[PDB]
């Protein structure tokens, strides 16, 4: 059984399976309890309880230290940073708790059972604190996982599995998609592999790496390049950020010979940067241009200036022109 | 006793202190819902002039807010915040200050500037990040900020300027400037963390400080019932060592009153002033949202204008007109100005600009030349 | 009134709040400094054997804090801290306790898990690092854990279990597990922002919890003077809601009873409650610091012991010698035993190693295979 | 003049130059005042007064929010966070407001004044929170400024620099230096040059570049590498790790055809990564073997297995032959 989805309708859907199967799972955050910002946990307070959806107070340290006591507990823990901008508040936290709990105990206590939501990306007019996409920051950070999922059906399966990962996750939602298109995703439960990159066109010519809303981006350019050079562009999502699918990469960089990573988030420290250098050193011999990175630029992001601010596809296309005339 | 982190005699009784929340700090009120000065000897100074400026700038404020609101409405301007409600909240406070103090807020105290003289233009420049902005379009609307007026710009992340002005009013302190510093926040940023860490250094420090809290019942969604069991922020000032105050926040004589003693006290103590507001907040918490799917100032000192005979209808009725036409003839000019040169957005990240960030710049240079038809040049400068 | 944030009269008057810091919060005891009841209203139950368990491992604590400070000052284990003067405290507090509540600490409550009758071999297993430690050598000395005592391994991070510990009392509640969660922290750690963060939303969602401050004076080299201006912390409860008291941190019954009272009403009402123990720090920070160059619980006990004829000289002098040969004993057991295998390094960073991470290990072990002479792979495991 | 210094003595040595030329200056943080926890501002609070040295609650997001106020008026913030490891709690007050004081005000405000400077890097044995290496955490933050020097020498000049920068600096102070080898270290102020990698010892074979302690690593494993393989190594100290000097790298990678870059912190997401992946794009055609890394690894830092953790000379040098080897 399935039913037509928004990016943040497949979210309640997977929110909603998890209440429904977990007798555990618990969802809080700031303004949670009356479906969301985004409406994400709508009707959810009313079809399973006060005290399982719930609004807490206006500090973001606290809801994550929050999230990561229950976790302890062996209890599922739902927590949602309203805005990636503002998880910064609880980024100690999550660097020097969460992703260091089994660690620390020697496997005696865990926060495996802690996920974190958040809105992520660009939209409309974000400007400095909407807008940002926090992703690289935690990838510098053994212990937690990163998932940024690309559509509705990719969401609910990788939100779904992150909620039931052994392992602090931290979920980040394009915002941007939210009430984008539509599309089928089932009903009930159903996971996604953490850790996977998904090749969603394969090519001949050049690899394309990005993840978020990026991808549709990557995705265009690919179309743009045959149909203007003549180039076969193998499209990859890579999904997860921190363990992410290093040999999905390698593997299609090798039989393409060529590399272009881009991702909304500023060049310098990226986490395009990790794959460049790991690429560089795996398929030494397949690289046939220098590796690529299409990022936003090293500075805040702009309130009025984000047209020009973005890799949108103009940008990627461009810069695969010149690295493919290589 | 003799212990080192607190003085106080033992007791034979085992006994826990219990919040007392049911009669909690009484709110101080100035005048009625009438205009009505209830206690004559809280009465303030105040010249016609003075209380006519109060008046005019918090209409001038709610004028402004409708065009904007509306402008929000119809695409001109992509964000908007109101003030309806909590005028009274920014007039008082900004008139006991004095005009060289330093100001930091949450971004729901425009009245501040209102009063604080600052232009139309520049208002109206901001919301749409055009060339006559000093932020240079960076930020969203609402952000203001005016070195001129000292006037901290308004960031996004809450509860971060507490201890920035806690730090701000210590700078000051050492060179006996005479001067204090403001601090508005909303009584839901007040759960934050920096909240905590801005009241305890201000006390720690010994810092020439006002906390202004507006509790308007509302964090968004989420009711004060949720942000707190005690009695509200008030009576946490107490335990940071903090001389505290409640205020009704739509008595503008109340505010007016509050800040001008905790101005007096905080610049000659360097001792840290709370103030919480009590007020309402009328609007949607934005333009992005939709108050009615989870749930005044103005009036009143109209009724003391009245009941001295310091305004009438007439007088009234041409003051709508005026400002009206005033707002709206700053919103026009605003609307058909470009928006800065592009190459903004890589200034000022640092002071100089780093090199490769230069490079980046000369980027957009080379790529605009060959897309810029895809682009929105001819809505920007240059 | 009728403002949604806070309920309170009106009040014509212009008043600010002072704290009152002169004649702070009463600090509660029980028995004098010579183990004499004061107010027999107030003596607990207490059979002979409990009472002889507090002091066994006040003093075990005591006998084991000195033979590890020395081990320190010879090289033997990296770093220490000492629980001087704090004793009671710990030891009160857990008696107090069912044993299946959760423990959340800072660093300074060893005796909590001596009570808990934590073997000695264990806690010089994790002070060593060797194979037997649980922790398996990944973090400082001191930094204690057990899930069978129900003890949450420490951190360093000053403040992080407060709010951790509140998450947990939350999912507490939800299991109807009649199970309650205590929280230790310094006064200093008690300015993170953490704190204000574990304290609100303890009280905003009603949650079953302790709060236990051992307020000993000092944070290293601040004093408290630099750490707040309020009355303390037990002062900051109210402002909270929660059911705030102060106890004689060296009046073992005092600690016992307000600790008890605490667990009955928190478990009830579903309340948080906040002790702060008064105290002081007798001992250096930590073995890495001359606490000289800034700046009794078991005496007590014992003189409540003479006065009922519960202890005397020569059973007290047996038991230095029992204590002591049985300290010893586990300190040579665990100083002779080797450090984990080093591929322990890797592990439990996920539940699942990862595939990379797993490249990381077998790269290791080509290293060692070819340079392991130059390791000390003859100190650990394997 | 000059006199023979420690790293935690020249520190004291350019913090006292400093009070004594600004005014304005003031020194705070957790225990600051009667000299610190390594003894970097000792005497001070006596010799220019309680208010220009002084102790902060124990609060590291309220100390860094305090510094930037302090900044914005224009006086000299010079903050202290007793250990790199605790900076995380103020990593919001550093991301969202320092690193976009001046951006987001268009130049009408700024914290350009404030310098934050903390104890970094591994010692005997800090274990987990005592050991951290948090500088590629920042570095994916346009606006902040990320010093680390290699000696008391290094140390004075880089951070009287730091001090008088406008812009925000954080200054990491590898905490094994502080009493290690003297050397002679001007009386007197003295800047060294922000965003300048240092080379200190030209090579024709391979380009080394590490920072802070590292640094001194790489030079024996350059000892090593000729006297053991007859390999000329250029060794760098990057000193400055966000500007970082770009040109300095690639000029010298061109003349060798060879990179290897090592750091104490952990491998993914690590700063190795920028500089790789930006070498390769700009030296693609001089590289004659895949860049190398020798980081740590990537997992929470051990309290007994530091010995096996970092990537001490030994894992440097072989890393250096199989490259080679090539
Ligand atoms: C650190 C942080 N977390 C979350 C947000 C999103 N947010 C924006 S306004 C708001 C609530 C408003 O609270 P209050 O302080 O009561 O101010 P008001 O707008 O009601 O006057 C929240 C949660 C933010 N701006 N910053
Ligand atoms: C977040 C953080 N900042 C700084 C430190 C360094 N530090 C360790 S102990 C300590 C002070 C101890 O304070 P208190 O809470 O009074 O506990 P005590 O040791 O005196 O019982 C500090 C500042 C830390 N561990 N964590
Ligand atoms: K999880
Ligand atoms: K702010
Ligand atoms: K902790
Ligand atoms: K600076
Ligand atoms: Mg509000
Ligand atoms: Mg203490």
């Amino acid at each position: 059984q399935t039913q037509k989805m928004n990016l943040f309708q497949s979210v309640t859907s997977a929110l909603d399976n998890s209440l429904a199967k977990d007798p555990t799972a618990v969802i809080f955050g700031e303004d949670v309890a009356f479906g969301g910002v985004f409406r994400c946990t709508v009707g959810l307070r009313d079809k399973y309880g006060k005290d399982r959806v719930f609004n807490t107070p206006l500090c973001e340290q606290g809801i994550v230290g929050f999230g990561i006591g229950i976790a302890v507990t062996g209890a599922t823990a739902i927590a949602e940073i309203q805005f990636a901008d503002y998880i910064f508040p609880a980024f100690d936290q999550i660097v020097n708790e969460a992703a260091k709990y089994r660690y620390r105990s020697g496997d005696l206590f865990n926060c495996g059972s802690l996920t974190i939501r958040s809105p992520w990306g660009c939209v409309g007019h974000g400007a400095l604190y909407h807008s940002q996409s926090p992703e690289a920051f935690f990838a510098h950070c053994p212990g937690i996982k990163v998932v940024i999922p690309r559509s509705p059906f990719q969401a609910k399966g990788l939100l779904l599995s992150c909620i039931e990962d052994k392992n602090p996750c931290i979920f980040f939602e394009p915002k941007i998609l939210y009430r984008a298109a539509a599309e089928e995703v089932p009903i009930e439960p159903y996971n996604i592999p953490l850790s996977q990159a998904e090749v969603i066109q394969e090519g001949s010519d050049v690899t394309l790496v990005a993840w978020g809303t990026q991808v549709h981006v990557i995705r265009e350019v690919a179309s743009m390049a045959k149909e203007k050079l003549g180039v076969s562009c193998e499209v990859i999502d890579l999904r997860t950020i921190i363990p992410w699918d290093v040999d999905t990469i390698c593997k299609s960089v090798i039989k393409t010979g060529r590399l272009l990573i881009s991702h909304e988030a500023p060049l310098t420290g990226g986490f395009a940067s990790e794959i460049s250098s790991t690429v560089q050193e795996e398929c030494f011999l397949n690289l046939e241009a220098p590796i690529s990175r299409v990022c936003g630029y090293d500075t805040p992001f702009p309130h009025i200036f984000e047209p020009f601010y973005i890799p949108d596809k103009w940008k990627c296309y461009d810069a695969l022109r010149k690295m493919i005339n290589y | 006793p003799q212990f080192p982190g607190a003085s106080a005699e033992f007791i034979d009784k085992l006994e826990f202190i219990q919040p007392n929340v049911i009669s909690g700090i009484p709110i101080y009120r100035v005048m009625d819902r009438q205009g009505q000065i209830i206690n004559p000897s809280e009465d303030p100074h105040l010249p016609k002039e003075k209380v006519l400026k109060l008046y005019k700038s918090m209409t001038l404020l709610n004028t402004m807010d409708r065009i904007l609101y509306e402008s929000q409405r119809q695409g001109r301007i992509s964000f908007y915040m109101t003030n309806y409600g909590e005028e009274g909240t920014h007039v008082g406070s900004a008139a006991a200050l004095d005009n060289t103090d330093l100001v930091f807020g949450q971004y729901r105290e425009a009245g501040v500037l209102m009063y604080r003289d600052y232009p139309l233009e520049l208002f109206m420049a901001q919301c749409y990040g055009n060339i006559s902005d000093l932020g240079k379009g960076r930020q969203m609307p609402v952000h203001y900020g005016c070195k001129e007026r000292h006037f901290v710009t308004i960031s996004s992340p809450l509860a971060t300027q507490i201890p920035q002005a806690v730090g701000a009013a210590y700078a000051a302190k050492r060179a006996n400037a005479n001067r204090v510093v403001i601090c508005y926040f909303g009584e839901g940023a007040a759960s934050e963390g920096d909240a905590h860490a801005g009241f305890n250094f201000a006390a720690t420090l010994e810092c020439p400080i006002i906390f202004f809290c507006r509790n308007n019942g509302y964090a968004i969604s989420t009711p004060t019932s949720e942000q707190y069991r005690g009695d509200g922020i008030a009576a946490r000032g107490p335990g940071y060592g903090i001389m505290s105050i409640r205020v009704d926040g739509n008595d503008v004589f109340a505010v007016y009153n509050a800040t001008k003693e905790a101005r007096r006290r905080a610049v000659a103590e360097n001792q840290p002033f709370l103030i919480e507001a009590m007020t309402y907040r009328i609007g949607h918490h934005s333009t992005s949202d939709d108050s009615s799917a989870y749930r005044h100032p103005i009036s009143r000192l109209r009724h003391y204008l009245l009941s001295q005979g310091w305004w009438d209808e007439e007088q009234e009725k041409a003051w709508r007109k005026q400002s009206r036409r005033k707002v709206m003839e700053a919103f026009e000019q605003a609307e058909r100005k470009p928006k800065p040169n592009p190459n903004l957005l890589f200034s000022d990240v640092y002071q100089e600009m780093p090199a490769q960030l230069r490079k980046q710049q000369e980027s957009l240079a080379r790529h605009l030349q060959t897309y810029g038809e895809h682009y929105p040049l001819d809505h920007f400068d240059k």
